[PDB]
Protein backbone atom coordinates (compact mmCIF):
# COMPACT_ATOMS: atom_id res chain seq x y z
CA UNK A 1 0.00 0.00 0.00
CA UNK A 2 1.14 3.53 -1.01
CA UNK A 3 0.06 6.79 0.56
CA UNK A 4 -0.06 10.34 -0.90
CA UNK A 5 1.68 13.04 1.25
CA UNK B 1 23.75 3.55 5.69
CA UNK B 2 26.20 5.26 3.22
CA UNK B 3 25.78 7.43 0.01
CA UNK B 4 22.93 9.23 1.82
CA UNK B 5 21.30 12.52 0.77
CA UNK B 6 19.60 14.91 3.20
CA UNK B 7 16.40 16.38 1.62
CA UNK B 8 14.71 19.54 3.00
CA UNK B 9 11.28 20.71 1.76
CA UNK B 10 8.52 23.09 2.86
CA UNK B 11 4.89 21.95 2.24
CA UNK B 12 2.43 23.69 -0.14
CA UNK B 13 -0.42 26.12 0.86
CA UNK B 14 -2.52 22.95 1.57
CA UNK B 15 0.29 21.42 3.66
CA UNK B 16 1.16 18.67 1.13
CA UNK B 17 4.58 17.56 -0.27
CA UNK B 18 3.64 15.83 -3.56
CA UNK B 19 5.15 12.40 -3.08
CA UNK B 20 3.92 8.84 -2.32
CA UNK B 21 5.53 6.38 0.00
CA UNK B 22 5.29 2.61 -0.08
CA UNK B 23 6.54 -0.01 2.41
CA UNK B 24 7.17 -0.18 6.15
CA UNK B 25 7.80 -2.76 8.94
CA UNK B 26 4.33 -4.40 8.79
CA UNK B 27 4.61 -5.01 4.97
CA UNK B 28 8.22 -6.39 5.56
CA UNK B 29 9.36 -3.91 2.81
CA UNK B 30 11.70 -0.84 2.99
CA UNK B 31 10.18 2.66 2.86
CA UNK B 32 10.40 3.78 -0.83
CA UNK B 33 9.32 6.95 -2.65
CA UNK B 34 6.89 5.47 -5.32
CA UNK B 35 5.90 8.79 -6.94
CA UNK B 36 7.10 12.47 -7.11
CA UNK B 37 4.25 14.44 -8.86
CA UNK B 38 5.34 17.45 -11.08
CA UNK B 39 5.56 21.05 -9.80
CA UNK B 40 5.17 19.97 -6.12
CA UNK B 41 7.60 20.73 -3.19
CA UNK B 42 9.22 17.19 -3.41
CA UNK B 43 9.75 17.75 -7.15
CA UNK B 44 11.12 21.35 -6.80
CA UNK B 45 13.40 21.08 -3.78
CA UNK B 46 17.23 20.95 -4.34
CA UNK B 47 18.47 18.20 -3.74
CA UNK B 48 15.38 16.68 -5.41
CA UNK B 49 13.40 13.79 -3.90
CA UNK B 50 13.40 10.98 -6.51
CA UNK B 51 11.32 7.85 -7.17
CA UNK B 52 13.11 4.74 -5.84
CA UNK B 53 14.77 6.69 -2.95
CA UNK B 54 14.70 4.64 0.25
CA UNK B 55 13.68 6.76 3.28
CA UNK B 56 16.09 6.24 6.21
CA UNK B 57 15.21 9.15 8.60
CA UNK B 58 12.22 11.51 8.86
CA UNK B 59 12.96 14.67 10.83
CA UNK B 60 15.90 12.72 12.37
CA UNK B 61 13.73 9.74 13.47
CA UNK B 62 14.89 6.20 12.44
CA UNK B 63 12.06 4.49 10.48
CA UNK B 64 13.56 0.87 10.30
CA UNK B 65 11.03 -0.83 12.71
CA UNK B 66 8.12 1.55 12.07
CA UNK B 67 4.86 0.55 10.34
CA UNK B 68 3.69 2.18 7.05
CA UNK B 69 0.93 4.07 8.95
CA UNK B 70 3.60 5.37 11.50
CA UNK B 71 5.85 6.60 8.64
CA UNK B 72 2.86 8.54 7.12
CA UNK B 73 2.04 10.01 10.59
CA UNK B 74 5.78 11.03 10.96
CA UNK B 75 5.54 12.93 7.60
CA UNK B 76 2.30 14.67 8.71
CA UNK B 77 3.81 15.56 12.15
CA UNK B 78 4.38 19.27 11.24
CA UNK B 79 5.51 20.18 14.79
CA UNK B 80 8.62 17.94 14.25
CA UNK B 81 9.74 20.07 11.30
CA UNK B 82 12.95 22.02 11.89
CA UNK B 83 12.22 25.65 10.72
CA UNK B 84 8.89 24.47 9.11
CA UNK B 85 10.72 22.06 6.72
CA UNK B 86 10.33 18.27 6.43
CA UNK B 87 13.81 16.70 6.63
CA UNK B 88 14.38 13.34 5.00
CA UNK B 89 17.52 11.20 4.90
CA UNK B 90 17.43 8.94 1.82
CA UNK B 91 19.47 6.36 -0.08
CA UNK B 92 19.14 6.99 -3.89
Amino acid sequence: IESDV
Amino acid sequence: HDNLVLIRMKPDENGRFGFNVKGGYDQKMPVIVSRVAPGTPADLCVPRLNEGDQVVLINGRDIAEHTHDQVVLFIKASCERHSGELMLLVRP
